[PDB]
């Protein structure tokens, strides 16, 4: 025989509980890589992102070694 | 090439009595002529400086 039903509240804030953020955490991780691959894309023309980190990148980083010839450049 | 040609078309000719006022040695580098000879025909110029100390 049972007398009583047996739970337990979870913590919970905001209407959040762990339970379920758990299950968004990988979602958030793809969003942060949607928002990261973005950002960069958009300052890919900086000089900077390409002098510090698209350059870098092996094999595809020599995409971004370009040199005008001194014979070209006025400045 | 036919731009370079011109050029020299407009320098000894046209530019008796013909201003190109809007174009600037700079202009030609890399279209017409490397850094080095639109530099020789900048050098080749004299230009109003500020004045000297005496004013
Ligand atoms: C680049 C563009 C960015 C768009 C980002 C969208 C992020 C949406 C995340 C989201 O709604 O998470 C919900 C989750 C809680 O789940 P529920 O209680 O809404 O079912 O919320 C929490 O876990 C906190």
């Amino acid at each position: 025989y049972v007398k009583k039903p047996s739970y337990k509240i979870v913590p919970h804030f905001l209407g959040f509980n762990i339970p379920t953020v758990s299950k968004w955490i990988p979602i958030f991780g793809i969003w942060g890589a949607a928002a990261g691959i973005g950002a960069l894309f958009l300052i890919e023309g900086v000089p900077r992102t390409r002098q510090d980190i698209l350059s870098k990148i092996p094999i595809i980083g020599e995409h971004w070694i370009r040199e005008i010839p001194a014979s070209d450049n006025p400045f | 090439a036919s731009l370079r040609r011109g050029y020299q078309v407009y320098k000894e000719v046209c530019a008796a009595c013909h201003s190109l006022d809007r174009i600037a040695w700079r202009n030609l580098v890399g279209v017409t002529h490397t850094t080095d000879e639109a530099k020789a025909f900048a050098e080749e110029l004299e230009y109003d400086d500020e004045p000297d100390d005496e004013g």
